[PDB]
């Protein structure tokens, strides 16, 4: 779920705002690119990377049949 | 957070650097890996060394 991938990178406090931006559910999470990133509330570089390199993996993992 | 942490090595003053990355927890820092520092500002080898030194000196 999406909880746990937020909640493991400690990007704890972005779940508001994902799933408020209807980013809500995983199929939905692997396709916002970098520009919701930073759109969703996001302003710290840092978090930048934190989320834009998981979510490669999380893009690729359910490309992943 | 990693106040205290950072402290005992001499590198409290990098705190808030490691903090906009969201490894100011010592709830996943304590298994930050070397690709996942640079983008802290910690990119030097010597910084890089010191922190996973860390890792096990403080844990």
């Amino acid at each position: 779920t999406v909880s746990e991938w937020l909640e493991s990178i400690k990007m704890q406090q972005y779940t508001e705002h994902f799933m408020a931006a209807g980013y809500t559910a995983i199929e939905k999470v692997v396709q916002m690119t970098n520009d919701d990133i930073k759109r969703i509330g996001v302003r710290l570089p840092g978090h930048q990377k934190r989320i834009a390199y998981s979510l490669l993996g999380l893009k690729d993992q359910v490309n992943t049949v | 957070g990693m106040s205290a942490w950072l402290r005992a090595i001499g590198l409290e003053r990098y705190e808030e650097g490691l903090v906009h990355n969201g490894w100011d927890d010592l709830e996943f820092l304590s298994d930050i890996t070397e690709e996942d520092l640079e983008e802290a500002g910690v990119q030097d080898p010597a910084h890089k060394r010191l922190l996973l030194d860390t890792l096990q000196l403080s844990k």
